[PDB]
């Protein structure tokens, strides 16, 4: 998306938009990385 | 905080704060639309909801463009005109097909005040595939030349206009493309009430006909209303008091459903559910429709549309355990109004699939089980996302099921026009269930004659008195207590009262010029002496030109009656069938009627006819009265034998049973009482009489019997 | 530091068939020295 100070109210407006589906907060486990593609093993801590 | 009106209006418009300055309305003048949406969101962030348009772009300044309809980008086997890099109100434009193309649908349409254009869509098919030419609806752009079965064809809409309907339509078995029709959406085109309640009942009345086969009706109607907070009680309590009427609407045809209330927001609320005792009760669920207010998800304005759904498929599963008695035989009908704008639960069509398996639905190619679903879907929101409510929104062939009018007091209108209207509801070419007998209408008549006799024809129940009938099955000699008729497969003969016949009826005024045998205008009514009770071995049979056929064929009202000839018998191939007797039993005969270019070829082969060996022009022993059927191309069709003269004409099409024509004369006998020919002739044709030319003598006879006939 | 035509307000050529006018005329028109003619108005390709 973006990088300028997104307050409280930036991120509940940008989450509920009709597009966003899914709001985890994970845990990078394991990087598995390659030439033209990048996997990323994340944990949804919830 | 209120966000700032700094830059927030719209060029050569203005606009109005609502809910308190929590959103606001782009007023333009007439002639003109809000561009690119409609309304404004007041997001918490200080600025108001960034200007998307349809394919998702960002816009800086808004305007305040005239109101255009879709161009068609695409057009094949014609030419339309004028083109214009924009078509403004009231504009008109024309199309005309090829030579050897023929030109259905409305030839001249007019770009209406609702961005839409006026009359059907114009298609240029020159019948050569086993299924019509799907056409290319204005602004839309079809990819698929081959018209076979089992092919498809796909739709794509123009740049910032929202695909209606089905994007894929694959040529079914039977002649019929699966899904509805196409048709690209803008942000503005909205419904007329009356478009929207005309395009309402042609789809779901009819789904209420085929219910009665057959207290509690086998049918459930799920209420899903929306409460979240981006609605608006304004648009909510609408919503309410609009449903109110449709139970009403409902209950005035004598049916009592098993009704549904679910207001769902972040979580379902169910107020009734299918399984008490009070669901068909439609007095107890206005109540409780009633007592809901959207004050109720306030707390927790959310809208998890996917949960809603699920709520609906807990009320129609089963433990399991059952299998329910009668589980087959039960239509679902979900109604639900909603913005489309979702954001929790993720995509709500998950859950309709999850349902579609659960009544094994689209799971069988011989049995699509598509009659026991229907979804319609209404936008209520301010901002209604046109992509997801159709997705919902069932796809079913000339019905509608995504609704949008312009505000709450049009989608009112359209509940209160259905109240005091009564559309005529018969079951004309019906077919119940499906030990075996899927011919009601069929009719076995008998004639007892010196010696013998024994003259062996067949009829259509056609009302509760008359049986349509060949003519040269009886002769002025033949009295009314030597003429048996049976229907419904009953071991006893029904008594006649008169039979009349067709006043241009005279087989033997040919004979002067060595001919034989004149079958021309060869039909003849049965009314019969005691009225016949319909029930699942006995139904009448949809007639040309009638109230009850607009319907079958799902045609607007305002159908004449020159319109359904074109739609039962265009100038093609037409695949027919009729039934035959085989060894006491009845089977149907697939065939196919010559009104294309091998008309002529199938009519010349009346020289063949004994009799006709010696007839200088073969014209006029084939009046135009006749539709010609049997040969070897297309396809090897069955014959007509002598004990089903008189036969019915049928062609099977959207579940229905048209009778267009009576079998009268086959060119070749190929059925002896022993054995099939099975070597038939290249030249063993059959011909029929075309209803659409006796129209005159049937309207007539037939004024007492509520078989509403068309004008013209 | 602009100007030409939006890229928007474009409407792009797409009728390129590689034959058309396929259609039929009858002369009704008053004869004058035993020659009929007949002015149509036809719109040309892309
Ligand atoms: C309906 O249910 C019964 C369950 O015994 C089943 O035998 C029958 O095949 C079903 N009917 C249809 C339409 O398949």
């Amino acid at each position: 998306i973006q990088k300028d100070k997104v307050t409280l109210e930036e991120r509940l407006d940008k989450a509920c938009e009709p597009g966003v589906d899914y709001v985890y907060k994970t845990r990078l486990v394991k990087v598995q990385l390659s030439n033209d593609f990048d996997e990323y093993i994340m944990a949804i801590e919830q | 905080g209120s966000c700032s009106l700094e830059g927030v209006e719209i060029k050569g418009g203005s606009f109005r704060l609502l809910q308190e300055g929590q959103a606001l309305e782009y007023v333009c003048p007439s002639g003109f639309y809000p561009y690119p949406v409609q309304t404004r969101t007041c997001r918490s962030t200080g600025s108001w909801s960034t200007l998307k348009t349809q394919d998702q772009k960002t816009v800086r300044k808004a305007e305040c463009r005239a109101i255009h309809c879709p161009r068609p980008h695409d057009f094949e086997n014609g030419e339309y005109w004028p083109r214009s890099p924009y078509y403004n109100v009231s504009d008109e434009i024309s199309f005309h097909c090829y030579d050897g193309y023929t030109l259905r649908g409305s030839a001249n349409r007019t770009c209406q005040v609702n961005g839409r254009w006026s009359g059907q869509t114009a298609i240029c098919d020159n019948g050569a595939g086993y299924c019509s030419n799907p056409g290319i609806p204005i602004g839309t752009r079809k990819v698929g030349s081959q018209y076979r079965l089992e092919d498809s064809v796909t739709y794509h809409c123009s740049r910032g206009l929202t695909l209606r309907g089905s994007q894929r339509r694959t040529c079914q078995e039977g002649g019929s493309w699966s899904g509805t029709e196409p048709s690209c959406q803008d942000s503005f085109m909205y419904d007329t009430p009356q478009e929207v309640a005309e395009a309402f009942l042609s789809s779901l009345t009819e789904t209420i006909e085929g219910v009665d086969a057959e207290p509690s009706g086998s049918m459930n109607i799920y209420l899903v209303l929306d409460g979240s907070g981006s609605i608006g009680a304004s648009d909510f309590t609408g919503a309410k008091k609009c449903l109110v009427n449709l139970i009403e609407k409902v209950a005035s045809y004598g049916v009592k459903p098993r009704y549904g209330l679910v207001t769902y927001a972040t979580y379902p609320k169910i107020w009734v559910k299918v399984s008490e005792a009070d669901s068909s009760n439609a007095d107890w669920v206005t109540k409780q429709l009633n007592e809901i207010n959207y004050e109720d998800h306030k707390l927790k304005s959310g809208t998890n549309t996917k949960k809603a759904l699920q709520a609906v498929y807990s009320m129609m599963s089963w433990p399991d355990d059952v299998p329910p008695e009668g589980w087959n035989r039960t239509r679902h009908v979900i109604i639900l109004m909603t913005d489309g704008l979702h954001n929790m639960g993720g995509d709500p069509i998950t859950v309709i699939d999850e349902i579609r398996d659960l009544l094994y639905i689209g799971k069988d190619r011989k049995n699509p089980r598509e009659d026991y679903l229907d979804v319609y879907v209404f936008g209520v929101g301010p901002l209604v996302n046109q992509v997801n409510i159709n997705a919902l929104a069932s796809k079913k062939d000339n019905e509608q099921h995504v609704f949008k009018v312009k505000d709450m007091e049009n989608l009112e209108d359209v509940f209160y026009q259905m109240i005091d209207e009564s559309q005529s509801l018969s079951l004309c070419g019906m077919v119940w269930e499906h030990d075996y007998h899927k011919q009601p209408w069929q009719a076995k008549i008998s004639v007892i004659r010196p010696s013998k006799g024994h003259e062996s024809c067949m009829g259509a129940v056609v009302s509760e008195y008359f049986v349509l009938t060949a003519a040269h099955c009886f002769t002025v000699d033949d009295k009314e207590h030597s003429i048996k008729v049976s229907v419904g497969g009953e071991k006893r003969d029904l008594e006649i009262e008169v039979v009349l016949f067709h006043p241009n009826y005279n087989i033997n005024g040919k004979k002067e010029a060595g001919i034989p045998e004149f079958y021309d205008y060869d039909v003849a009514l049965i009314k019969l002496k005691n009225k016949l009770k319909y029930g699942q071995t006995i139904r009448p049979i949809c007639l040309p030109c009638t109230e009850g056929t607009t319907r079958a064929l799902r045609l607007p009202p305002t159908t004449t009656c020159q319109q359904q000839k074109e739609e039962l018998l265009p100038a093609q191939d037409i695949k027919a069938l009729f039934v035959s007797e085989e060894e006491k039993k009845l089977t149907r005969k697939e065939v196919y009627i010559k009104n294309g270019d091998k008309k002529g070829s199938c009519e010349r082969d009346a020289q063949y006819a004994p009799g006709y060996d010696k007839v200088k022009d073969i014209s006029e022993v084939v009046t135009p009265r006749f539709l010609c059927t049997g040969g070897v191309s297309p396809y090897a069709d069955p014959n007509t034998c002598r004990g089903d003269s008189g036969g019915p004409l049928i062609v099977h099409k959207r579940s229905r049973f048209i009778q267009v024509g009576v079998i009268s004369w086959g060119v070749v006998d190929v059925c002896k009482n022993q054995k099939r020919q099975k070597q038939v002739p290249a030249h063993a044709r059959d011909f029929h009489i075309n209803l659409f030319q006796v129209l005159p003598w049937l309207k007539e006879k037939l004024q007492d019997e509520d078989l509403g006939f068309l004008a013209a | 530091d602009e100007d030409i035509i939006a890229e928007e307000n474009i409407v792009s050529r797409s009728e390129f068939p590689e034959s058309w006018l396929w259609n039929v005329e009858d002369l009704k028109e008053p004869p004058k020295n035993g020659i009929s003619t007949k002015l149509m108005n036809i719109f040309l390709k892309d």
